[PDB]
RNA sequence: AUGUAACAC
RNA sequence: UAAUCGAUAAACCCCGAUAGACCUUACCAACCCUUGCCAAUUCAGCCUAUAUACCGCCAUCUUCAGCAAACCCUAAAAAGGAACAAUAGUAAGCACAAUCAUAGCACAUAAAAACGUUAGGUCAAGGUGUAGCUUAUGGGUUGGAAAGAAAUGGGCUACA
């Protein structure tokens, strides 16, 4: 993003709007070069960089079988239409052709997957090595494991070996469909598993990984296979994949809350992970890094994060989170951590390196320093978080305004910060007056802020500003106010607020109006404090 | 960077003897020949198979034109 | 489109120019020099002019690329002197001033 | 709807280092730099312009991602990648004891699309004729063979080339010259007797 | 040729002539009626006669929480929206050639007896809406310069009046 | 290339991405003598009839 | 009179930009130049193909930002990459600012093939230097 | 506008701590050569007027000082002048008329005791002193003023430092006061130089018409010059041209006594002889002593030409003549 | 305070080739106004000094390439506006210099390059002998 | 020595 | 002659042209082509007329110092607005000045020179309002553009 303050992104959600548009624009110029080629063919650039040319997405010969068919499948109707083309000038489809093919079906797109089936074998003896791997993979997509059994079966009969993603989508396949008995299905991955061993082709990182993904959805104690799995891949010698680790790490936080022993294993393993340089050379290492925070959310520790956070800077930043959600979920819970089981000075050190530059607050980040603070006891932080809170939490803030607030009445105030304080009311008081519930307990902190800080009339026009707003607040407001008008010597102030509450029925009107003979006494008010009384039995 | 002239040396951009093969040894054929030859060695920004290309166009025309070399007063092969 | 027919032109004369740029050489290779016979020169000066006319190097025109001006440009910028004090008074080209010593 | 936000001078610490901020080559953005810096010539009863809607501070190159603590910082990082200059040929006389030949070439570098300067084809192979192990009619043969590349006072030979598209081939041209004229220089031939 | 094309103030100022030397001296106003119109108002910024779609000129980014694909219009849709740009166009003209009345004092061309309404504030934040100014005499007064030679100075007598007794006139 | 130039400015004209103040005075001013009768004839008509 | 690249003296009124309200022999001396780039050097080839490219981003610009665009452009050629920075008026939506540059940028850098950037300022209203 | 000079100083105050630690300099000890030559490296302009380069520096040098606030909240002046329209001015008209209305008072009273104590202090010449410029008094008076207000204040003056002075008037007058930098003609005598037993030569450089003559001069020798490796005469055939290689020597009577060589470059005969005669001029200056190194001065040997050749202007021919205008 | 662990990953192969040798290696930078050569002659010498090089950079004298122009469209050849392009040297010698540092001073000057300048690189170079030279005579 | 005959606020 | 155009008192006359053997070329004579440079257009294209509609670039007064928004005064005001021992003038601003370049000051030169005057020059650098063509006032090919009865301006070479 353009960092000028117009352009600057307010909200996550403006951050994702600017990056799309931003997006949008390059996908737009990119579909108008490859609309036109023509005004880009010049090249000025002598070192001829192949990117910077528009890409060509029509086939070069139309009649010719043998090349129309390849330059449709590389680019799904097309290559069906070449398919077409070549079947009904009586041209065969080599193996080679029909794998591309069928592989450009599988990779884009169910009785047309039957009638591609159909294609497949009813027309020439195609290899099983491509034959199997495009259907196998399809009809994880198109939900029909009784064919790809039936293919595995078929490639059992015909002396050809089975590779790392036949036993992949086959163990997925056996192990997703589950009619009430998971072990005939553990048994049957077990015997995969032989079998692997058995063709001499050696098992793969995802292959066990794969196993592991099959063993999440069905029961949270089917961890101990998963561990003797985890300690297979220990013992071949191949680097585990943090896929894995994240799933090793869902199936033990699917345990960790009935019992904490779970817990401690993933803490101990990860204490054998922090020690190392990481490549995510594997394509589902996107929420590793959600659930290894997601475990120390839960379980409330914080030095854990400290050298996860490590871990995170210590290889490479960005590569190992997928998302910018998954990444403000990571902050979210890290600064829930960060924010009790550290001290203020370290927390508000991390509280200007992370929110005002790596993502903008949500709820319960948003909640969470407000009650860190009031935990603390330090009123002079909250004007300049305030302010910040007022940028990123427009959308919370009606929300959160009583839970904003609270902290204002939970401390004492000195007489040094009263202007700071009076500024903080007067800007949500007057934004939500020049427009929204507002409620009496603000109408108390406002006031109890003006008691400390000496201010009569302005508290009292706020008190009668809000008893405009056809809602009253509780008499011990009015009890407070009134022991600040006592304190000051005001009795018409008094005689508005006795008028008004008895015309509104406070139930301490009782008290109100015995505090108010207590005030006319003292103030030598007697007459007024008589006529008051004959306003009120008329 | 990035212009490797398709892997040539000097000594394919210099001497060219070896495509002077098939000329005329003594005649005015040979001395229009290293003239022309000396002014391709000479010649930076022409690449060697357009000199081939320039060198066999000349043998092409003295191939054709053949009965104006037998009336000039010299005899060439 | 270009400004003017007159650009058109010489775009189509630079055109003829670049495709036939090699056999004028070639030929004129043949004509300007004293050693070849006079009756392969006479011959040689026949294909020389049964050349399209276009093809000639002194038929091309330098003119201005912004508004074609047959005269008045400069070799380096390219562009005439109305279209290059518009743009130098402007100061969209580097390094250039009015001059003052 | 228009939204204002303060620039980052407000959000910007005492003690923070410039080439976090600044790391390449930059336009010279206002908003991040904390410095009011005033450039234009003033009204009579006016002021330069300050940092903000300025096309001066715009135009004008900056020197901000090269202050002297980053230069520090890079060049601490480019530490590990130079090596070291022998102390035998500190001086200019064992230089030219130990590497007696020396070439000139040329890299050009420009902002433009194209990278190639029809100059930089250049090689220029210069040689002292101390060094080598010419005889006495030997070198007068060679100073009549190679001419006017020859300097009568300094004793070097500068050769030139220019004919090769590519300065290595241009480097093997000029290297082969070298060669050739000290293989035919010994040569004594019948003509060379009278 | 799309180098040769210019801006549009340089247009108009070219096309209007009003710095030109027949409105200089008075030489104008015989044959002369130049009218300038501003062609950037009712641009929608992505609109485009081919009618495509924009996810961030035209139409907003986001619909249903999903990413817009770029789009084109139906043909129909097309001379919909021209339709309404046209109809927008005679809109415009339609106001710009009504004209407002003028209001006669004495005279159907001459000033005289015309009001101007109340007078300007003055510099001490007072205000007069209950005066009210009327011409009696307007004259064009001619003077003779080295320079321009004829120069034109409109003269004016106007008075002012609340009606409560309190006039005044001026020139 | 003129040619190019002006027929990638002309489509991202009409495509409502860059926006061409010259052809729209074109435009108006050709629109306006059009409104006033006097505009452009066939090709074919102008002198026989 | 000399009339090149002058604003004219009216009633006192009209605003004007510092770099309109300088004449042009105060080039190099009090305003510098709108575009830097190498082919306008003593022994240096290319400039008329740089001078083009500065004309055509100079329309294509003004073109691009029909309004909102404040005053000239500011042209930097820097090793093959190409720094347009511009002065832009809060006019159009901050989506539409980001639309635009990601245009700008990917058409302009197949276009000339070449790394470009585009650099922004966005400001309430025309910078005022004299008059007004 | 007081607010926004208090903003410019605190903002340029943060400013130069940022510039400070960009620099990584102590910013105790960081000051305004420090500040220009950080600007003049970080923003490097290159422009031809001096002014418009980018400046940081002090708000109260920067923005012009301000007239202040001339009455309060109920419309009443401050200052009992503010209706002449010029109050500072004024004000200091009549302080000056009030201070010489008093040395007059306090004169007549020491005349009357028969004391003359004071003393004529007007003389500060030997300082080299001058009064304000009007610029510089419209400057110290905050406001516009007049050539015929200033004549006026500076008579007044004049007639105040005219009379016998007190301490308090003198100080009062002092302020106004200008000191000029020394005003002197004298050229630096180089020392001579010794050199690998060689006694009393000395060097010189002339510039005349494009020619540049570097003359080193022995005084050890015999008359001869040996310029460029050959002998004078042969170098110098015109007669004209060996009186200008005399004409030093000869005005200081010394024509024998130095041996002389020479390495001229540029221009044509007469240019060389012009050059190597200033060389020989300036070279001189060592051996020869001071009333007649003022004597060389005022015989004009000391003094550079300024006469170079002027640029042929366009439209004329050369740089005066112009083309033959006809009249019809 | 948030401090990123572990910034560095250098790859450096050290191959078993002789490294080249440079007797001299000279920076002209030419350029259009003076500051920004002065200012890039200061860093250029500070990164000399860190590098270790001990360089000497000079100043060589500047040329101005001038010409006329007519100052009106159609036919006043007596008033004509004349053009002047100012073009500014400085040159860096840089002496006693091996290969590697070579190349990577070499691009972390041509990367830190401003807009308006240009500048040309002369290398010369360190080489003893070819193979067919040393002691054969044929 | 003279220079006619179509200027508009 | 079949054979361009513009300038044509100072402020035209080696002037557009820092530049015509074909090209340039807009002229003339023969021939040819009419959605005829472009993504599209009942559309392209025009060196067709108007510089007395213009913008852009200038000449001249001119190295002259004045122009002018907003106020105020005059026993009315068409207009004018100053007296320094001061009698109605304040005045933001543009010019002059100051500053800058000819690599050190200074001088000199260069650059600058406002508002306006000459309806001064330029639809032929380029765009354009208005008025005229659309099988032609448009688009291509070939070949030709003479010449001096005479007069005159500016230069070069001399007349020693
Ligand atoms: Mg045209
Ligand atoms: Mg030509
Ligand atoms: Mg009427
Ligand atoms: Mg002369
Ligand atoms: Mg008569
Ligand atoms: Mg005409
Ligand atoms: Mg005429
Ligand atoms: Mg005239
Ligand atoms: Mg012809
Ligand atoms: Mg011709
Ligand atoms: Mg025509
Ligand atoms: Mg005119
Ligand atoms: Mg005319
Ligand atoms: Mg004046
Ligand atoms: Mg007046
Ligand atoms: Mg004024
Ligand atoms: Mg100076
Ligand atoms: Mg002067
Ligand atoms: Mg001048
Ligand atoms: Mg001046
Ligand atoms: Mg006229
Ligand atoms: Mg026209
Ligand atoms: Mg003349």
């Amino acid at each position: 993003f353009q960092d000028d303050p117009y352009l600057i992104p307010t909200s996550s959600v403006e951050s994702h709007s600017f990056l799309l548009a931003k997006k949008s624009g390059e996908n737009a110029a990119k579909f108008i070069i490859n609309s036109y080629p023509k005004y880009f063919q010049k090249d000025i650039a002598e070192p001829h960089i192949p990117c910077l040319m528009p890409e060509y997405f029509e086939p070069q010969i139309e009649d010719v079988s043998e090349a129309a068919l390849q330059e449709r499948i590389k680019l799904q109707e097309p290559s069906a239409n070449y398919n077409f083309q070549q079947r009904e000038q009586s041209e065969e489809l080599e193996e080679a052709t029909e794998a591309d093919n069928e592989k450009s079906k599988t990779k884009a797109g169910t009785w047309r997957t039957k009638n591609n089936a159909e294609r497949i074998f009813a027309l020439m003896p195609e290899k099983n090595a491509h034959s199997y791997c495009t259907m196998i993979r399809g009809m994880v997509k198109h939900q029909a494991p009784t064919q790809a059994l039936n293919l595995y079966t078929v490639l059992l009969n015909n002396r050809l070996r089975a590779d790392v993603y036949t036993f992949n989508s086959l163990i997925e396949a056996t192990a997703l469909v589950v009619n009430e008995k998971f072990e005939e299905k553990w048994n049957n991955i077990l015997d995969l598993l032989k079998q692997m061993v058995t063709q001499n082709v050696k098992p793969n990182l995802q292959t066990f990984n794969t196993i592991l993904k099959c063993l999440r959805r069905f029961y949270a104690f089917g961890k101990l296979p998963a561990l003797q799995t985890l300690r297979e891949m220990k013992a071949i010698g191949i680097e585990p994949s943090l896929a894995t680790y994240h799933y090793v790490i869902q199936l033990f936080y699917q345990h960790e809350s009935p019992s904490k022993g779970s817990s401690l294993i993933i803490y101990d393993i990860m204490n054998e992970v922090m020690g190392k340089r990481f490549s995510p050379r594997d394509p589902d290492d996107d929420m590793f890094f959600q659930s290894a925070m997601r475990v120390c959310s839960s379980l409330r520790d914080l030095e854990l994060a400290y050298q996860v956070h490590g871990l995170l800077n210590t290889g490479d930043n960005w590569k190992l989170i997928g998302s910018d959600h998954r990444r403000n979920f990571y902050y979210s819970k890290f600064f829930n951590l960060l924010c009790f089981m550290e001290q203020i000075d370290v927390t508000l050190k991390w509280y200007k390196d992370l929110i005002p530059s790596v993502f903008f607050p949500h709820s319960q980040t948003m909640i969470d320093l407000l009650q860190a603070l009031d935990v603390a006891n330090r009123l002079d932080m909250v004007p300049q978080i305030w302010k910040d809170s007022k940028e990123y939490g427009h959308t919370f803030r009606n929300e959160l305004k009583e839970e904003i607030l609270m902290l204002m009445a939970r401390d004492q105030h000195p007489p040094e910060l009263q202007v700071a304080f009076a500024d903080c009311a007067a800007d949500i008081k007057s934004t939500y007056e020049s427009q929204p519930e507002w409620p009496a307990s603000s109408l108390n902190y406002v006031a109890v802020l003006f008691l400390r800080a000496g201010r009569t009339q302005e508290a009292w026009k706020m008190l009668g500003l809000f008893r405009k707003h056809n809602k009253i607040p509780r008499a011990e407001l009015l009890n407070e106010f009134l022991d600040s008008a006592k304190a000051s010597s005001s009795p018409a102030q008094a005689i508005e607020l006795v008028k008004l509450a008895s015309a509104f029925s406070l139930p301490v009107c009782e008290g109100l109006t015995r505090r108010v003979m207590a005030e006319f006494t003292l103030t030598q008010e007697q007459r007024e404090a008589l006529g008051e009384l004959t306003a009120l039995t008329s | 960077a990035g212009f490797d002239d398709d892997g040539s040396e000097f000594h394919e951009h210099i001497f060219l003897d070896k495509y002077l093969q098939d000329f005329p040894k003594q005649g005015p054929i040979r001395h229009f020949m290293e003239l022309v030859t000396c002014g391709l060695s000479k010649n930076p920004y022409l690449s060697v198979k357009q000199k081939v290309e320039h060198i066999e166009w000349f043998r092409n025309y003295f191939n054709e034109k053949r009965v104006i070399l037998k009336e000039s007063g010299i005899q060439l092969n | 489109y270009y400004v003017d027919w007159k650009m058109l032109r010489d775009v189509k004369r630079r055109k003829m120019a670049y495709e036939y740029a090699d056999e004028r050489l070639r030929i004129n290779s043949l004509r300007k020099n004293t050693i070849l016979p006079k009756d392969l020169q006479e011959v040689a000066d026949e294909e020389i002019a049964s050349l399209p006319r276009d093809s000639c190097p002194v038929r091309i025109r330098n003119r201005c690329v912004m508004t074609s001006r047959p005269r008045g440009v400069k070799r380096r910028w390219r562009l005439s002197r109305i279209v290059f004090r518009h743009l130098a008074d402007h100061g969209q080209l580097s390094g250039v001033q009015r001059a003052m010593w | 709807r228009r939204k204002a936000l303060p620039p980052r001078t407000e959000k910007m610490a005492v003690d923070q280092d410039w080439p976090s901020v600044y790391p390449v080559a930059a336009p010279f953005k206002p908003s991040a730099v904390p410095l009011p810096v005033r450039m234009g010539y003033p009204v009579k009863r006016g002021v330069p312009m300050a940092k903000e809607g300025n096309l001066e501070l715009l135009k004008i190159p900056n020197f901000l991602h090269l202050t002297p603590v980053a230069i520090k910082r890079h060049c601490e990082a480019l530490k590990d990648f130079c090596t070291e200059w022998p102390a035998a040929l500190d001086s200019d006389e064992k230089c030219e004891k130990h590497f007696p030949i020396e070439i000139d070439t040329a890299d050009y570098v420009s902002a433009g699309p194209s990278i190639r300067n029809p100059k930089a084809r250049v090689v220029t192979l210069r040689v002292k004729l101390s060094s080598l192990n010419l005889d006495d009619h030997a070198k007068k043969k060679l100073i009549k063979l190679v001419g006017d590349r020859y300097c009568k006072s300094t004793d070097v030979l500068t050769i030139k080339t220019d004919r090769c598209p590519l300065k290595r081939q241009n480097y093997d041209y000029a290297v082969y010259l070298l060669t050739v004229l000290y293989h035919e220089s010994w040569k004594t031939e019948e003509w060379e007797k009278k | 040729s799309f180098f040769t094309k210019l801006t549009a103030d340089e247009l108009w100022k070219g096309a209007l002539a009003e710095s030109g030397a027949g409105a200089r001296k008075g030489r104008g106003k015989r044959t002369k009626k130049k009218r300038r119109k501003d062609l950037n108002r009712g641009q929608i910024i992505g609109e485009g006669r081919h009618g495509f779609l924009w996810p961030g000129l035209n139409i907003p980014l986001m619909r249903n929480g999903a990413v817009q694909t770029i789009a084109q219009r139906s043909k129909e849709d097309q001379e919909k929206v021209e339709a309404d740009m046209v109809q927008q166009r005679e809109e415009w003209d339609r106001r710009r050639k009504m004209k407002v009345k003028r209001e006669r004092g004495w005279s159907g061309n001459t000033w005289g007896g015309v009001s101007l309404g109340p007078p300007d504030p003055g510099p001490n934040g007072e205000t007069y809406d209950d005066f009210d100014t009327r011409i009696l005499e307007v004259r064009n007064v001619f003077n003779m310069t080295a320079k321009e030679g004829r120069k034109r100075s409109v003269r004016v007598l106007v008075a002012v009046g609340n009606g409560k007794g309190a006039a005044g006139f001026a020139i | 290339n003129h040619n190019t130039y002006f027929a990638l400015m002309g489509t991202l004209r009409f495509l409502g991405l860059y926006r061409d103040e010259h052809q729209d005075f074109r435009d108006e001013q050709l629109r306006l003598k059009k409104l006033r009768g006097k505009g452009k004839p066939r090709k074919g008509e102008g002198k026989r009839a | 009179k000399n009339r090149a690249a002058r604003v004219r003296v009216s009633k006192g009124d009209k605003p004007v930009t510092y770099e309109e309200a300088h004449a042009p022999h105060y080039i190099a001396h009090r305003k510098g130049w709108l575009s830097l780039h190498t082919g306008n050097l003593d022994g240096e080839d290319h400039a008329a193909e740089r001078t083009v490219e500065d004309v055509f981003l100079r329309k294509f610009m003004l073109g691009t930002f029909p309004g909102c665009l404040a005053d000239q452009l500011v042209l930097k050629r820097r090793a093959n990459q190409l720094e347009i920075c511009a002065l832009v008026l809060r006019q159009l939506p901050p989506h539409k600012f980001y639309f635009l540059v990601g245009y700008s940028e990917t058409l302009l850098s197949h276009f000339y093939k070449c790394p470009v950037h585009l650099h922004l300022q966005t400001v309430p209203s025309k910078v005022v230097y004299k008059y007004i | 506008t007081v607010d926004f000079i208090k903003k410019q100083i605190e903002e340029f105050n943060i400013g130069k701590r940022h510039l400070a630690n960009m620099m990584g300099e102590d910013p105790e000890t960081f000051t305004q050569e420090d500040i220009d030559r950080a600007i003049a490296y970080l923003f490097p302009s290159g422009l031809f007027e001096k002014r418009a380069r980018p400046i940081m520096k002090h708000p109260e040098e920067i923005f012009p000082k301000q007239r202040a606030i001339q009455w309060g909240e109920d419309g009443r002046p401050f200052h009992f002048l503010f209706y002449t329209g010029k109050q500072s001015y004024y004000s200091l008209m009549h302080d000056t008329y009030g201070k010489l209305l008093d040395v007059e008072k306090h004169h007549n009273q020491l005349r009357a005791k028969d004391l003359l104590a004071e003393k004529t202090k007007i003389l500060k010449d030997p300082i080299g002193s001058r009064w304000l410029i009007k610029e510089e008094l419209e400057e110290m008076l905050v406001e516009k003023l007049s050539d015929q207000d200033y004549a006026q204040f500076i008579r007044l003056l004049e007639r105040l430092s005219a009379l016998p002075c007190g301490a308090t008037e003198e100080d009062f007058v002092n302020r106004f006061r200008r000191s000029i930098p020394i005003q002197s003609k004298k050229q630096l005598i180089e020392p001579l130089q010794y050199d690998e037993q060689g006694m009393a030569f000395s060097r010189g450089e002339g510039k005349r018409k494009t020619a540049k003559a570097e003359v080193v001069v022995y005084g050890q020798g015999s008359g001869r010059i040996d310029v460029n490796g050959v002998d004078y005469l042969l170098y110098f055939p015109v007669t004209q041209d060996r009186e200008q290689l005399m004409f030093p020597l000869h005005f200081l009577d010394r024509l024998g006594k130095h041996d002389m060589t020479c390495a001229v470059s540029g221009g044509g005969r007469s240019a060389q002889a012009g050059a190597v005669r200033l060389a020989m001029a300036r070279a001189l200056c060592s051996f020869v002593t001071e009333d007649e190194v003022e004597w060389m001065r005022q015989a004009g040997l000391l003094t550079a030409d300024p006469r170079v050749r002027e640029r042929k202007k366009p439209g004329q021919e050369g740089a005066r003549r112009k083309f033959t205008w006809k009249k019809r | 305070v948030d401090v990123p662990k572990d910034m560095t990953k250098p790859e450096i192969t050290i191959s078993d080739e002789p490294d080249t040798l440079y007797k001299r290696l000279s920076v002209l930078v030419k350029g259009h106004d003076k500051a920004v050569l002065d200012s890039y002659e200061y860093f250029a010498v500070l990164a000399a000094k860190e590098l270790g090089i001990s360089i000497k950079v000079h100043e060589p004298p500047r040329k101005i390439e001038r010409f006329t122009l007519l100052k009106s469209v159609h036919i006043f050849k007596k008033h004509r506006v004349q053009y002047e392009m100012r073009t500014l040297y400085r040159c860096l010698e840089l002496e006693h210099l091996t290969g590697s540092t070579a190349d990577v001073y070499l691009e972390y000057i041509q990367r830190n390059l401003p807009e308006g300048v240009a500048m040309e690189v002369t290398k010369t170079k360190l080489e003893q002998l070819p193979e067919h030279i040393r002691k054969p005579i044929w």
